C-alpha cells in the first residue's frame, strides 16, 4: 500500500511542474519576440476539463 | 453571386462525401457474427479509445451548415426579380422616349 | 498502452507532413516574385506611352 | 465472441475527418471487453482448483 | 521499480514494448527461483529431522 | 499551362528543393 | 539489456532527424516574411501612381467651349484606370494567399517543438534512471 | 462549361469506363479479403490442436 | 567559411548589374517630347575613375573561376569522406571478430 501511495504522488508532481515550466515560458510573455504569431481561430473548444 | 453559390456547393457536397462513406463502413460492419471469419486478436491500445466529437456539437455542425445553404439560396432569389424588375423598366422608359 | 506500429507510422505523417508545408511555401514564393517585376515594368511602359501623346 | 467485439472497435477506429463520436456504443463495447476479461480469469482459476 | 517508475513517460510515448514484456518475465523468473528454492530448504530440513 | 517563360529571373534565395529546373549541376544519384 | 540498448538507440536516431528538419522549416519561414514586405511596398507604390494617374485626368474638362475633345489622351487614361484596377485586386487575392501560408507554417513549428520537448524528456529520463543501478555483476544492491 | 460549349466527348466515355472497371477491381479485391481470412483461421485451429496434443 | 563569403560577393556584384540595367534600360526609353529634357551643367566631364573593359572582363572572369575551383574541392572532400567512413568501419569489423576468435581459443 505504501508504494501504491508513493506512485501516485511521484505522478502528481511530475505533471505539476510540468505544467509549471509551461505556464513560466508562457509569463515570460513580454512584448517584442518571434513566437508570436497568427493562427486565428481559437474562440470555440470544449477543451479543458 | 455566381461565385458564392458555388463555393457553398462544393463544401456542402464535401460533407456529404464523408457521411457517405462513414454510412456504408459501418453497414459493411454490422453484418459480422459470432460464428462467422472476419474475427481476430488485435491488441488494446488508446487509438482505439480516442475521442473527437460529441452528438450535439456534430448535430449543430450539420444544422449551421444546413441554414447557410438556405440562406444564400433566398438572396439569389431575392436578386433575381429585382434584375428582372430592371430590365423590364428600361425597355419601356426607352421605347416611350423615342415614340 | 500505445503500439510500437502506430508510434512509427505517427512519427512518418510528422515529417511528411513537413515536407508538404515547405515545398507549398517554396512555389509560392516563384510565381509571387514573378508578378511583381511583370506589373512594374508594364505600369512603366504606360505612363512614357501617356507623357508621349500629352506632348 | 470477444474476438468478434473486438474487431468491431478496430473497425471503428476507421472513421475520417467529423465522424469520431464518442458515444454509447463505445462505451458499451469497453465495459464489455472488461466483462469478458475478468470472467476469463475467474474460469481460469476454476480449472485449476479442478 | 524499474517497471512501475516507467510510468512516467508521458504524452505518446507509455508504449506497451518488448523491453516491459521481457521485464515481466523477469519478474516471473525471479519468483519461480525463489519458490523453488525455499522449497528445496523445507526438504533438507525435514531431511535433518 | 506549359507554354514560353524566360527562364531569366531566377534568384529565389533558397531553393534548396526539387526544383530550380535547368542547370542545377545538382547529383544525379545519391546515397542508399 | 540488449534490447534497452537500442531501444535508446532509435530515440537518438529521432533525436538528430527532427531537430535538422526544425532548422530549416524556421530558415524557411524567415524568407517568407522578406517576400511579405515585398508585396506591401508594390502595393503602396501602385496606389501612388494610381493617384497621378487620376489627377491629370480630372483637370481637363474646365476647357472652354470647342477646343474641348475626347481625346486619344482620355482614351489611354481610362484603359489605364480600369487596368490598374483589376491589377489591385489580383495582389490582393495573392497577399490572403501568404497569410494563409503563414498559419499553416505556425502550426507546424508549433507541433515541431512540442514534440522536441517530449522526446527529451523521456531520453532523459531512461538514461538517468535505469543506467543509474543497472551496471556490471549482478550481486550487490544499489543502495 | 456554359449553354452550347457543353460537348459530349470521348473524354467522358473514358472516365466513365473508368469508373465502372473500378467498380469491378473493388468488389474482386473483397473476394480475395474474405478467402484469406478463412486461411488464417483454419491455421489457427489446428495450431491450438497441436499444443493441446504437445 | 570559403564558399559562404564567394557567394556573398558574387550577390553584391549581381545587385550592382541590375541597377545598371535599370538605369541603362531607362535611358533607351526616354526620347524627345518628353518633360525631363532640358540642359545640364556641362556634362561632358569624363568621371574620374572611369573603368575601362579590360578591368570589366577581368573581374567577370576571375571570380567565377575562383567559384568552380570550389565547387571541385567540394566533390573532393564528399568522396573523401565517403572513403574515410568506409576504413574506420572496416577496421572496426574485422578488429572484433578476430578478437572473438582468440577468445574462443582460451575458452
Amino acid at each position: 500500500s505504501d508504494r501504491s501511495a508513493q506512485h501516485e504522488l511521484e505522478k502528481d508532481l511530475s505533471d505539476k511542474q510540468a505544467a509549471l515550466r509551461i505556464d513560466d515560458k508562457c509569463q515570460h510573455l513580454r512584448n517584442t519576440s518571434e513566437g508570436v504569431s497568427y493562427f486565428r481561430g481559437v474562440e470555440r473548444v470544449d477543451a479543458t476539463v | 453571386q455566381i461565385r458564392l453559390n458555388r463555393e457553398h456547393k462544393e463544401s456542402c457536397e464535401m460533407n456529404w462525401s464523408d457521411k457517405v462513406e462513414v454510412y456504408n463502413i459501418d453497414d459493411t460492419c454490422s453484418r459480422y457474427t459470432n460464428e462467422s471469419t472476419q474475427v481476430q486478436f488485435y491488441p488494446h491500445s488508446s487509438k482505439f479509445e480516442e475521442s473527437a466529437s460529441t452528438p450535439e456539437t456534430w448535430a449543430k455542425f450539420n444544422h449551421d451548415n444546413l441554414l447557410r445553404a438556405e440562406r444564400e439560396r433566398l438572396a439569389s432569389v431575392n436578386l433575381r426579380k429585382l434584375i428582372d424588375c430592371i430590365l423590364r423598366d428600361t425597355a419601356e422608359d426607352l421605347r416611350l422616349q423615342c415614340d | 498502452r500505445y503500439t510500437p506500429d502506430d508510434w512509427y507510422r505517427s512519427n512518418l505523417v510528422s515529417f511528411q507532413e513537413s515536407n508538404s508545408s515547405r515545398h507549398n511555401s517554396e512555389r509560392l514564393r516563384v510565381d509571387t516574385s514573378r508578378l511583381i517585376q511583370d506589373k512594374y515594368q508594364q505600369i512603366r511602359k504606360t505612363q512614357a506611352h501617356s507623357t508621349q501623346n500629352l506632348g | 465472441p470477444l474476438r468478434v467485439a473486438q474487431t468491431r472497435l478496430y473497425q471503428r477506429s476507421h472513421r475520417p475527418n467529423v465522424e469520431l463520436c464518442r458515444d454509447n456504443a463505445q462505451f458499451r463495447l469497453l465495459s464489455e471487453v472488461e466483462e469478458l476479461n475478468m470472467s476469463l480469469r475467474a474460469l481460469k482459476e476454476k480449472l485449476q482448483d479442478a | 521499480e524499474c517497471l512501475f517508475h516507467r510510468e512516467k513517460r508521458m504524452g505518446i510515448d507509455l508504449v506497451h514494448d518488448e523491453a516491459e514484456k521481457e521485464l515481466l518475465a523477469e519478474v516471473d523468473t525471479i519468483l519461480c527461483c525463489q519458490e523453488r528454492m525455499r522449497q528445496h530448504l523445507d526438504k533438507a530440513n525435514a531431511q535433518l529431522a | 499551362f506549359g507554354a514560353k517563360l524566360p527562364w531569366r529571373s531566377d534568384y529565389v534565395p533558397l531553393l534548396s528543393l526539387p526544383q530550380r529546373p535547368r542547370f542545377t549541376a545538382q547529383d544525379f544519384r545519391q546515397r542508399g | 539489456n540488449l534490447a534497452f540498448t537500442n531501444r535508446i538507440a532509435e530515440t537518438v536516431d529521432a533525436k538528430n532527424k527532427i531537430h535538422t528538419h526544425l532548422t530549416k522549416t524556421l530558415q524557411e519561414i524567415f524568407q517568407i516574411e522578406m517576400t511579405i514586405e515585398s508585396i506591401k511596398k508594390a502595393i503602396k507604390e501602385k496606389s501612388a501612381f494610381l493617384k497621378v494617374a487620376q489627377t491629370r485626368l480630372d483637370e481637363r474638362t474646365r476647357r472652354p467651349n470647342v477646343e474641348l475633345c475626347r481625346d486619344m489622351a482620355q482614351l489611354r487614361l481610362v484603359n489605364e484606370v480600369y487596368e490598374v484596377d483589376e491589377t489591385i485586386q489580383t495582389l490582393q487575392q495573392r497577399l490572403r494567399d501568404s497569410e494563409d501560408t503563414l498559419q499553416s507554417l505556425a502550426h507546424t513549428k508549433a507541433t515541431l517543438e512540442h514534440d522536441l520537448a517530449v522526446k527529451a524528456n523521456t531520453l532523459y529520463i531512461d538514461q538517468e534512471k535505469c543506467m543509474s543501478m543497472r551496471n556490471s555483476y549482478p550481486s550487490t544492491l544499489r543502495l | 462549361r456554359s449553354n452550347v460549349e457543353l460537348c459530349r466527348d470521348q473524354t467522358q466515355y473514358g472516365l466513365i469506363d473508368e469508373v465502372h472497371q473500378l467498380e469491378a477491381t473493388i468488389n474482386t479485391m473483397k473476394q480475395k479479403l474474405a478467402q484469406t481470412q478463412n486461411a488464417l483461421d483454419a491455421l489457427f485451429k489446428h495450431l491450438a490442436r497441436i499444443q493441446a496434443d504437445i | 567559411c570559403l564558399l559562404q563569403e564567394i557567394r556573398q560577393q558574387l550577390n553584391s556584384d549581381h545587385r550592382d548589374k541590375m541597377e545598371t540595367l535599370e538605369i541603362d534600360r531607362g535611358c533607351l526609353s526616354l526620347n524627345l517630347t518628353s518633360p525631363n529634357i532640358s540642359l545640364k551643367v556641362n556634362p561632358t566631364r569624363i568621371p574620374k575613375d572611369s573603368t575601362t573593359l579590360q578591368q570589366w572582363d577581368e573581374f567577370t572572369r576571375f571570380n567565377k573561376n575562383r567559384a568552380e575551383a570550389e565547387m571541385k574541392a567540394s566533390i573532393e572532400l564528399r568522396e573523401a569522406i565517403a572513403l574515410a567512413i568506409a576504413q574506420t568501419n572496416n577496421e572496426l569489423d574485422a578488429q572484433r571478430v578476430a578478437t572473438e576468435f582468440t577468445f574462443r581459443k582460451r575458452l
